[PDB]
Order: structure tokens, then sequence, then C-alpha cells
């Protein structure tokens, strides 16, 4: 079992032990969020379009 | 040193943030109006403490936090409670209508109309640091803000600053504390949409910590407070290296080195002991062998599932309190006889151990006793999509029906976008059966 | 989001709501002048809801009264806490609609409207965040009904992202002011079914029963029955009226509830039914609260499956012992809830008990077993629309046949779309 | 009033618990997909372990033990034996056995292959153990339960699956003297009904022809055998501190040879039970394995053995 990479200070120390070796743009993003208020909207006018009937 | 910007969106992501804040100030001897008496560098700094709090030239420790909620009630109880003076009122962003536990309405709805407010509130912290580092995360899967509007800021925050690391800390939801019956809905959405642009992220099953609450404090019906008080240590655990003198995980960078070898496989489990009631009148002390031997009881886990049956890429323990290097060895040793550890192929089956000699902190009057020691392992095992099936199935479940649907749709959402997370998802189960098995 | 907007219409609309505005008053320490003589800071927190703070610190309720006669509206300011309700709000007609909803919807009450309108308006703007409307009404007349309904479509019209709440009285032969009731619900629950959110299904059947079977009234009087009607009120009501960590509103109500949008008429509970001196044990308030004699919709849960459920405690009492007891229903009656919808129960306690009472429990469900009720009206319906009888009454104030063949079809789809979850 | 679903269709052995469980009045049976079950009787492949255990409000229970199939498939059996420390490379018990992927006499299996020419190849057992007057092969089998506690519950009757051919040293291609499986011999039932000799029978038979007993002759290596392999894996599939439990039926083969030596052939993560056996045993799971978790309102042999060394 060896335990290298020991490095110690005053708060703490650390080590390894080792028991046996072996993203969209600001355009695409703007766009999308436009196109579902796009169909927020076209809701909401067929909404409106059945009330004046 | 690098600075680190936590950001905490949602009731979840706030009410988090406020049980770290108040344990990071009494675990560096900050008090509430933002004065640190041991601090003799007065007015600036490049201390270890100073990646997460920032200093004034009257004396005053300022989080580089960001608190972020659709609805004021919860952000309103930051503004006028006991840490009030500890924030700058340009940090505090709220709305007046929250998502209503709808993705859509969260991310594509209210979300689009606030996302250029709140993007401006972080560069104003990221202007006064000479390093940034990169963003701590706190949000639900399972609110609309929290999953809604997080996965439209993780997509923003890669384009703004695309060389920076960004950690999650995400509550997966549970029935037993949950007010809401769109979770899946909401966690499959976010888990997609944010999936490529966090770097490592560390999820905490309300289910896990409540069983650990009830069990381990005799809490008969937790609170959120007591949930919080729990995560909160689990989570400082994990960011101390990032506020103390070390050589482990001293970056955000080293988090994804030391436990995310393959990029979507970033959910590392963590696993907690000792967790001891306050009201325990005789408590016997537990020992280095004990305490490490409690991080491989899936009932300490904050994620119930279970690692024999499954493989590692990486195990990290994090001690805090009186331990020595010889006595996790030998502990280490013990353990490995008993149990069923099976490392992946092409890892070193190895342990990065740290430990910190201060014990842990416990906010005084709450539910946690002090202890001598503590430790904290973070190990990236493939049981952990044991959550993702679950949580997958729940959604299958509704789905099939289309039930609950149309309140998505009707914030501008497409049902097309339902089955493209669902097949990432898919595809991500499909990842870990692979390295698995 | 805190702001709610309670329209009262017709008769029933106004006797209810008189009903509600005395409960909760009392609930919220407000006297029948409109000061706050209470004792905990717990009751003002957010009397806003559902009042506005006046000059002098006076409470008055955010409520609009409407009918197409003064009847009822006099009686309301005769009545114990008249005097509170804002005067400008009082907003009526002269003639009536003689329980016609024609009249209601499209002459008597067409004149009327826009005067509602007006003052719903002054409402709606010294509103910090609307959430919505909610409308008390009854189905069988032709005020709270046909004018009922075309408020409603009017509302939604110049507020179409707001919610709309009714509390809907759905009428039976057993307590019955004439022939043509069957007509005029028909034609309201066509409206209901496209421009609510949620309704709470007050079936008059049901009151009835549980006035005489379940109360010992031989002879039971609208008072009986409403006393029943605002105890339901004050308890689907208590989430939004107090605290502290359910951010409940009627957005999160809708989209918890609700799995498809025509599928929103919910079957309300309350235990115990009252007109005690033994507290109820927890366990008792849950087996009374899902027990078919208390529910206030004439129809046998265990006919249907229950889509959603949400439950709300009030009294000081073990909250595991709440769970307990919940978990134990779902558990021990697991085939009466859909599989295909997880954890669709969700409960919530509040600290505060109603007046009278130490402990109670009120129940919100969305049961496929509600078609019964329209099942119910749909065939009174047809005995008579088969053979065109009272027609006239409609016809003359230019309503045609198709009209009515319409609604007809509306209701009978929405009883086979609920009959389609049913075998889901 | 307990509820459980069924999962396995085929399971001659949870077809019976199942129907004795509802002959109670205490236990109800659900659809399938219905999550709210104290008891799963689960299926054979694909059982999804991680969504057992998160019901609030429900204990539940399992009749399988998950990660037991390295010891019910061969190679792993294979590869478990080889490895591990305490039943290791040298195991008397168990044939001589290895694993390439796809007297000297051997045995290829997972259509089987006996010969010196030609998956596990696995030492033939040339001189085995013959039933007189016949001649002829045999196997035993014998019925373990293993609870929620990891107590291991053997079952008092074993059944042998008699060969009724006389058995052939020059002769290896003919597989009804050979190869002693209930299915591929239907002299089918000459010497005993169905090819099944009990255990009060096959007792006389030893006491009269080789004036010893199947306890001491035979069944102390079982018990030994049996107590050997599930110790062994107990760490890697105990349920004790777990979020559900398990609990699971397993059928062990052994051969015994002509100086009365057994021998571990095959571990079998889903027995069927013989005819006879059916009643008692179903009625002993429901007992031992489901009622301990879920009380009302022996047939067993206990393995246990704390020598202090
Ligand atoms: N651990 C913990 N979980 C919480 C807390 N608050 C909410 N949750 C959980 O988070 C999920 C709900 O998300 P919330 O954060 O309340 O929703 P939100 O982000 O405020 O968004 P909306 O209310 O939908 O606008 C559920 O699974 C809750 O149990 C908390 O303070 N602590
Ligand atoms: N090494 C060996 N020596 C002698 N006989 C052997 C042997 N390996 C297998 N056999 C015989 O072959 C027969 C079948 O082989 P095996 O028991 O491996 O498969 P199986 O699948 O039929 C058992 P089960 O289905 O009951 O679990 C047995 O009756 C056994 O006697
Ligand atoms: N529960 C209840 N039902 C009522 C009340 N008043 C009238 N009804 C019922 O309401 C229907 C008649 O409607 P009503 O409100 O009088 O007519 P409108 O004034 O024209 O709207 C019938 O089904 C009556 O039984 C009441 O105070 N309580
Ligand atoms: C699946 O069922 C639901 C889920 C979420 C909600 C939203 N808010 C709400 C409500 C509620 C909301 C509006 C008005 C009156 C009310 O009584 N009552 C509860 C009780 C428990 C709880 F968890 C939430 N509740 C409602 C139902
Ligand atoms: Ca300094
Ligand atoms: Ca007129
Ligand atoms: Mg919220
Ligand atoms: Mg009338």
């Amino acid at each position: 079992m060896e335990v290298i990479e020991l490095n110690k200070c005053t708060s703490g120390q650390s080590f390894e032990v080792i028991l046996k070796p072996p993203d969209p743009s600001l355009e695409e993003i703007q766009k999308k969020l436009e196109a579902a208020e796009e169909r927020r909207k076209y809701q909401e006018a067929e909404l409106l379009k059945h009330l004046a009937e | 040193m690098r600075e680190c910007i936590s950001i905490h969106v949602g009731q979840a992501g706030v009410q988090i943030g406020n049980a770290c804040w108040e344990l990071y100030c009494l675990e560096h001897g900050i008090q509430p109006d933002g004065q640190m008496p041991s601090d003799k560098t007065i007015g600036g700094g490049d201390d270890s403490f100073n990646t997460f709090f920032s200093e004034t030239g009257a004396g005053k420790h300022v989080p580089r936090a960001v608190f972020v909620d659709l609805e004021p009630t919860v952000i309103d109880e930051v503004r006028t409670g006991t840490y009030r003076q500890l924030f700058h009122p340009e940090q505090l962003i709220t709305g007046k209508e929250d998502a209503a536990n709808n993705y859509a309405r969260g991310h594509y709805t209210i979300g689009k109309e606030i996302i250029d407010l709140v993007l401006d509130r972080i560069r104003k912290l990221a202007d006064q640091c000479t390093g940034l580092q990169g963003f701590l995360v706190f949000h639900s899967f399972g609110g609309g803000t929290g999953s809604g509007f997080t996965s439209l800021l993780m997509e923003r925050l890669s384009v703004d600053y695309g060389k920076k690391s960004k950690l999650e800390f995400s509550i997966y939801p549970a029935p037993q504390v949950s007010t809401a019956v769109v979770e899946p809905y909401n966690s499959i959405l976010t888990t997609h949409t944010t999936l490529e642009h966090s770097d490592c992220a560390f999820m905490v099953d309300n289910e896990a910590i409540y069983d650990i609450c009830r069990r381990n404090l005799d809490i008969e019906r937790p609170t959120y407070t007591n949930l919080n008080r729990l995560i909160s240590q689990i989570v400082s655990s994990i960011t101390a290296s990032l506020r103390f003198d070390g050589a482990l995980n001293v970056d955000l960078t080293e988090f994804q080195t030391n436990l995310v070898p393959y990029p979507r496989i970033h959910f590392p489990l963590a696993t907690y002991a000792p967790v001891i009631s306050a009201e325990k009148a005789y408590h016997e002390q537990l020992s280095v062998a004990e305490i490490t031997n409690a991080c491989f009881e899936p009932a300490n886990q904050m994620v119930k599932c279970d690692p024999r049956h499954g493989k590692y890429m990486a195990c990290c323990l994090l001690y805090r309190g009186d331990v020595v290097p010889k006595d996790v060895n030998a502990a280490i040793a013990t353990i490995k006889t008993k149990r069923s550890i099976q490392f992946v192929d092409w890892c070193p089956t190895g342990f990065k151990v740290g430990i910190n000699y201060q014990p842990p902190t416990v906010v005084p009057g709450g539910d946690l006793a002090k202890v001598q020691r503590a430790v904290c392992m973070l190990s990236n095992t493939t049981a952990i999509a044991e959550a993702w099936a679950r949580l997958d199935h729940k959604f299958d479940l509704m789905y099939a029906k289309r039930a609950f649907v149309h309140w998505y749709v009707g914030e501008g959402m497409e049902e097309g976008e339902f089955s493209e997370a669902r097949e990432d998802m898919a595809a991500l189960e499909k990842d870990y059966e692979e390295v698995g098995v | 989001m805190r702001e709610i907007v309670h329209i009262q219409a017709g008769q029933c609309g106004n006797q209810i709501g008189a009903k509600f505005w005395e409960v909760i008053s009392d609930e919220h320490g407000i006297d029948p002048t409109g000061s706050y003589h209470g004792d905990s800071d717990l009751q003002l927190e957010r009397i806003n809801v559902y009042y506005n703070e006046a000059t002098g610190n006076k409470y008055v309720p955010r409520a609009i009264l409407v009918d197409l006669e003064p009847g009822t509206m006099d009686s309301v300011r005769s009545g114990p806490f008249g005097q509170i309700f804002r005067p400008d709000n009082f907003v009526f007609g002269q003639s009536g609609a003689g329980n016609n909803w024609a009249k209601g919807h499209y002459t008597e009450g067409a004149e009327l409207v826009d005067s509602v309108l007006d003052v719903v308006r002054k409402e709606s703007e010294s509103c910090d965040c609307l959430q919505g409307f909610q409308l008390t009404h009854s189905l069988g007349g032709g005020t709270g009904s046909g004018m009922g309904t075309l408020l409603i479509s009017k509302i939604r019209e110049e507020y179409p992202d707001r919610i709309m709440n009714t509390f809907s009285v759905v009428p039976s032969p057993k307590v019955s002011d004439t022939v043509v009731e069957p007509y005029n619900a028909t034609l309201s629950v066509h409206q209901l079914v496209e421009n609510t959110d949620e309704t709470y299904c007050i079936d008059n059947e049901a009151l009835y029963d549980i006035c005489f079977r379940t109360l010992k009234l031989t002879t039971p009087t609208y008072g009986d029955l409403n006393h029943l009607v605002s105890a339901t009120m004050s308890g689907v009501t208590t989430c939004l009226r107090f605290p502290g960590q359910l951010n409940a509103d009627l957005r999160k109500l809708a989209v918890n509830m609700v799995p498809f949008p025509r599928l929103h008429f919910f079957m309300p509970g309350f235990a115990p039914l009252t007109s005690q001196y033994r507290a109820l044990t927890v366990p008792e308030l849950t087996q009374q609260m899902f027990d078919s004699k208390n529910m206030m919709a004439a129809c046998d849960p265990r006919h249907g499956r229950y889509l959603t459920v949400a439950a709300v405690f009030r009294g000081r009492m073990s909250m595991k012992e709440v769970d307990e007891q919940m978990l134990n229903v779902q558990n021990k009656n697991s085939s009466y809830f859909v599989e295909w919808i997880p954890n669709n129960v969700k409960t919530a306690v509040c600290d505060i008990p109603p007046r009278g009472l130490k402990m109670s429990a009120t129940f919100i469900g969305n049961s496929t077993a509600i078609q019964e009720l329209f099942k119910r009206i749909s065939e009174q319906f047809t005995a008579m629309f088969r053979r065109k009888a009272f027609l006239h009454w409609y016809t003359g104030e230019g309503m045609d046949e198709m009209e009515f063949t319409e609604a007809e079809s509306n209701m009978n789809d929405l009883v086979s779309e609920y009959q389609q979850y049913q075998d889901a | 009033m307990y509820t459980f679903v069924v999962r396995d269709e085929n399971s001659s052995v949870y077809a019976e618990v199942s129907r004795l469980l509802l002959a109670t009045g205490q236990w109800k049976r659900l659809r399938k997909d219905n999550p709210r079950f104290n008891l799963m009787l689960g299926e054979r492949n694909r059982l999804p372990f991680g969504r057992l255990g998160h019901e609030p409000g429900l204990v539940q229970l399992v009749n399988y033990y998950r990660g037991a199939d390295k010891l019910c498939r061969k190679a792993s059996l294979v590869k478990l034996i080889k490895t591990s420390p305490e039943l290791s490379e040298s195991c008397t018990w168990f044939p001589e056995s290895y694993v390439i992927y796809p007297g000297n006499v051997w045995i290829a299996k997972s259509g089987i292959l006996i010969s010196s020419e030609a998956h596990v190849i696995q030492k033939y057992l040339e001189k085995p153990l013959l039933l007189e007057p016949g001649h002829r092969k045999f196997d035993i089998r014998s019925w373990v339960l293993v609870d929620h506690l990891y107590n291991i519950y053997l079952y008092r009757e074993g059944v042998l699956r008699t060969s009724s051919e006389p058995y052939n040293s020059a002769n290896f291609q003919d597989k009804t003297c050979h190869l002693t499986n209930h299915c591929i011999q239907k002299n089918y039932g000459r010497y005993e009904e169905g090819n099944e000799m009990f255990f009060e029978e096959f007792n006389q038979y030893l006491m009269d022809a080789l004036n010893t007993t199947l306890e001491n002759s035979i069944l102390l290596q079982i018990k030994h055998i049996i107590r050997s392999c599930l110790m062994c894996i107990e760490p890697a599939i105990s349920t004790k501190h777990l979020h559900y439990q398990s609990f699971q039926l397993f059928g062990f083969d052994f051969m015994v040879d002509e100086e009365l030596k057994v021998w571990l052939i095959e571990v079998n993560g889903a027995p069927a039970c013989a005819q006879k056996l059916y009643a008692e045993l179903c009625q002993g799971i429901v007992d031992v394995a489901i009622s301990s978790v879920f009380p009302l309102a022996s047939i067993f042999i206990k393995l246990h053995h704390h020598h202090h060394h």
C-alpha cells in the first residue's frame, strides 16, 4: 500500500494512497427563447379570436 | 488566490445558501455584521477564505454570492434576517411571480424577462475578482425556478464566461417533502439542458437526508431547517479545501480532474459520517476506522443506492478533525478486505485523502453534536444511476399519458423537448451501464 | 401573487358568498364594521389576499356583489356582516332573470355586465399582484348561472393570464326551484369546461343527504346546506389565507391538480360534519374526509379513480401521525389512485383550527367519479330536451335548439374523457 | 393487510407462494406496475432493484438477492471459486474447472460435449456412485432458503434425480446414461416414479448396501459446501442495513463419487421444486422468509458454525 504525494501544512495534510494500478451561442439561445414567445403569443391570439366569435 | 462566485436559485438554493453562509461565517470567525477580528490585512487580501469573501475598506467581509428567486418571500427573510448586513442589496434579486412548479414558466416565460438583470449582477461580482475560477450553483431539480431558471443561467454562464468551471449543488426530489407532482418533468428537463454546462454536480436526495435526520438526530418530522443545516455541513466539507490552506481540491478544476474522468458522468456520490444528536446525553466518540467504515454504508449516503453493485472511477476522503495519515491507511486496509470496492479496469484503485485539523463547526442551538472527527467521502460510483432510473421511470409513467404536459406547452415549450430530454437520459443511463458492467 | 378578487352572483352566489365572508372574517379577527380585534399576528400576515386595507385600519373585502334583482342584495346589506362590504361594489339590475340562463347570458345580464367589469377593474388595479378571480354562483338559476358564466368569459378576455376559480353549486330535484335547472346547468357546464382553471363542484344533492342522513335534520333549509358550504370554502382557502412553507397559490393548485385542462372539476370533502365536544383523532379525520358520506359532490369515489388529491389538516396535531395516516389510506386503497401520476396525494397542516372545532380536515379531489354528477344532469336534461319541453322560455330570448345540442355534446364528451382515465 | 405483486409467470414455486398468500385474508395482490407493495415476487431478468425501498410508509421485501447471479451463472461461479480466499483454487469439493470463451475425461457447458478433444470446461467424474440394482448415475438437488437476516435454511427433503440406463466408460455420446436431468430422460420411471428417489429411501439404500447413513456419508459435506458458498458472497449481497430487504430460494446440485465424496456441480437461482414437495416448501417460504418480515394474527435445518480458531 503506497502512500505518495504527501503534502503538509499547519492547518492540515493531504496524500494519495494506491492499492493497485490499472455549448450553444448567444444567437441560438435568444432565438429559441423567442420562438417560445411566438408560440405563446399565437396561443393567446387564438384565444382572443375564439372569444371574439 | 482565485475567487469563486456562489449562485443560489429558487427557494431550495436560497435557504441552503443561507445555511452554508451562516456556517462559513462561524468557521472563519466572521460575524453577522461582517467584521472578522482575526483578519489583519484590512481592506483586501489573497488568503484562502477570500476565494469566497471580498473585503471593504471599513473591514466588512462580503459573500461572493447572488441569491435569485422569482418571488420575494424567501429572499425577504434574508433581507430582514440575522445576516442582513452581511449582504449588499444588489446581490439579492427577486421578481413578483414564481414559476408555479413549471420548468417552462421559469425557463422561457418568466426566465426571459429577468436573465439580463441577473447576469449583470453576476458581472458586478466578477469584476471585483483578480482571477475568477468560476461558479458554485445551488438549486432544486424539482422547483420551476430552481429547474427552469437555473438551466437558462447555466446556458448563459457558458457563453459569457466560457473558460470557467461550474459546480452544481442539486436537490433531487423526494415525495416525503415535495410540494408538487410535476418534479419528475422538471428534473429531467433541467438535467438535459444543464448536462453539457455543468463540470461536476453533487446530488442530494431529500429522501436520504430526511432519513438521516429521523434515524440519527431523532427528529420526529424533519423541517427544511433540519435538512438544510445537515446539508450545509456536507457542502462545507466539500468546499473547505477552497477556503483553507491545503493541497487537495484547491481549485474548481481539481474537483473535475480528481472526480470526473468521463465528463457526462459527473455526479459524485457524497457520503458523510458521523451524524450525532446534540440531545444525546452520553455519546462515545467515534474513531477514524469507525467513520471511514461509515462511508461505505448506504444509510449515510446523500443518495440511497448500492455501490457494491457498481464500479468506482474515483474516491476522495475529506477528513475534518483529529486524523493522521497512518490512521486512515490502517482503516483503508481493514475496509478493503471486508467490503466490495471494485474499480474500473482503466482507473487506479485508490483514494486521494485530504485532512484539515480543525474539527466540524456546528450552529449553536442546532441539532448536530460537536465531534472530534468527521469525514466526507466523495466517490464517483456508477451506482448513482439508480437515482436516474427511478426519476426516469416516474417520468415515463406520467408522460405516456401526456399528463400535465399542456401546462408546459402553454408557456411556449414544445412537446418535442420532453422526449428529447428523456432520450439524453436514456443515453445517460446507458453510459453508466457500459462503464459499470 | 397574493390578491384574489371575489365575485358573488345571484341568489345562491350571494347567500353562500355572504357566509364565506362571515366565516373567514371571524378567522382573521375582523368585526361586523371592519376593525381588527384579534390576538395572533398570523391572522393579519396574509389578510391582503382577500381584504383591502382602508382609511383608519379598516379591512374591506375585495368583493363584488352581483345580481339582476335587488332582493338578495338588500338581504346581504341587512344581514350580520353586510356593513363591511364596499358599497360601490353592490352592482344590481331591477327585473331579475326568472331562472332563465338566456336572460342571464344574452339579454338582461348583457345590459348589466359592463358595470360589473368596471368594479372588477377598479379592484384589479389597486392590487399589488393579482393571482385571479373566484366566483360563487349556482348553475341552476339564471343570474349566477348565465350571467355568471358571461362575466367569466369577459374576465378571461381582459385578464387572459390570471386564474379563474369557481365555487359552482350544482342542482338537484331533492332541492329544486324549477324544472329548467338541468337546462341551465348544462349550458353553464359547457362554459365552465372552457373558461375556468378550477371548479369546486358543490352538489346540492350531496348537501341534502349530509343534512338528512348524517346530521339528522329531517327538514333541511338552505341555511343548513350553506353551513356545510362555508366550512368547505373555509377549508379549501386555508392554505391561501395562512402561512408558512407551502407558498400555495391558485396557479400552483391548477398546475398540480389538473393533468388535463378540461378535467378540472374538484370534489370537495370535509370532516367532521357539523351544525362538537369530543375532538377527533387524526385516524378519524383521515377515515372521514375520504368517506363518500363526507363528500360535497354526490359521487361514489369507489366508482372512479383519483387523479390528484390535496388534503388540509387544521389544528394542533402530530405531523408524524398525519403522514402515517395519509400514507395508510393510499397503501391500503392503492387501486383507487392512478398509478401513472406518482405521489398524487399531497397533504398540508395549519395550526389555526376553524371556529368551533379543535381539529378538522378538508379534502380536494380530482376524481374521475365526478362523471356521475355530469351523467345525472345529462339524463335530466335529455328527459326534457328529447320533447323540446320548456324550450320556448329560451327561444324567446333568441337562443336556438342547436346551442342546446352543442352543450349536451360537450358535457357528454367531458364524461367520456373522465371515463377514459378510469380505465387507463 | 400486506400487499404484493407478481412479475414471473413461470415460477411454479412462487405461483404457489402467491396462492398460499391470498388464501389467508391478510395479503392482497396488486397489478404488476403498482409501486405500493410490501412484497415483490419479481422477474428472472432485469429485476429493477434500484426502485425498491423508496416508497415512504412501506417496508419492501423481494424474492431475489441482487448479485446472487455470481453464484448461479457457471462462468462466474468458476471465477468466484478460483479468486476468493475462503474457497481457494485448492477447493476440495469443486470439480477442477477452466474458462475460455467462444484418466483425462472432461465436460463442456454453459448441447453438451463429453470427450478428450473438443463457456466452461470441467473435469468429468469418471467413477461416480452407482445405485444397485441398476448400475446407474444420479445427481442430488438440495433446496436452500436465505432470509432477510442471512439465515441459511436447508430444506430437509432433497431429491436424487436418477438416470435409468447403466453407466458406460467406453461410450460417451449416449446422454441418457451420463446426464441425469429430469427433462433429458423424458426407462423413464422403471426403478422409481419419474426418476426421483427421496431421502428416506436413499438413506435405507446406503444403510443396507454401504453400512452408512445419508447424514454422515453425504449431508455433512453438502451442509459445508452450502454454508461455504453463501458466507463467501454474504458481504457482496447482504441486505442488512439496506433500504429494501431480500430473501431468495436456491437449488444446489451435487454429485457423489464412488468413495462417497460430494462435489458441487452447479447452483441455481430460479429452481423448481419436486412435485410432492411444493406444499411443504412453499408454506415454509411464507413462514420463514415472508411472515418473519410481515407477521400475522420446523421443516428446515439452519446452517451455522462458529468454530473458534
Ligand atoms: N433540502 C431542501 N429542499 C427544498 C427546500 N425548499 C424546497 N425544497 C425541495 O425542492 C423542491 C421544490 O423546489 P423549490 O426550490 O421550492 O421551487 P422554486 O425553485 O422556489 O421554484 P417555483 O416555486 O416553482 O417558482 C422539492 O423537492 C422540495 O422538497 C429547502 O429549503 N431545503
Ligand atoms: N464434472 C461432472 N462430472 C460428472 N457429471 C457431471 C459433471 N458435470 C455435469 N454432470 C452431469 O450433467 C448433468 C447436467 O449438468 P449441470 O447440472 O451442469 O446442468 P443443469 O443446468 O441441467 C443443472 P440445473 O438446471 O438443475 O441447475 C447432471 O445430471 C450431472 O450429473
Ligand atoms: N346550496 C344552496 N343552493 C341554493 C341557494 N339558493 C338557491 N340555491 C339553488 O340554486 C338554484 C337556483 O339558483 P338561484 O341562485 O336562486 O338563481 P339566480 O339568482 O337566478 O342565479 C337551485 O338549484 C337552488 O336549489 C343557497 O343559498 N344555497
Ligand atoms: C397534488 O396535489 C397538489 C399539489 C400542490 C398543490 C398546491 N398548493 C396546495 C394547496 C392549495 C393551493 C391553493 C388553494 C388551496 C389549497 O389547499 N393545498 C395543498 C396541500 C398540500 C400541498 F403540498 C400543496 N397544497 C395543490 C395540490
Ligand atoms: Ca484581509
Ligand atoms: Ca332591459
Ligand atoms: Mg418558489
Ligand atoms: Mg331562486
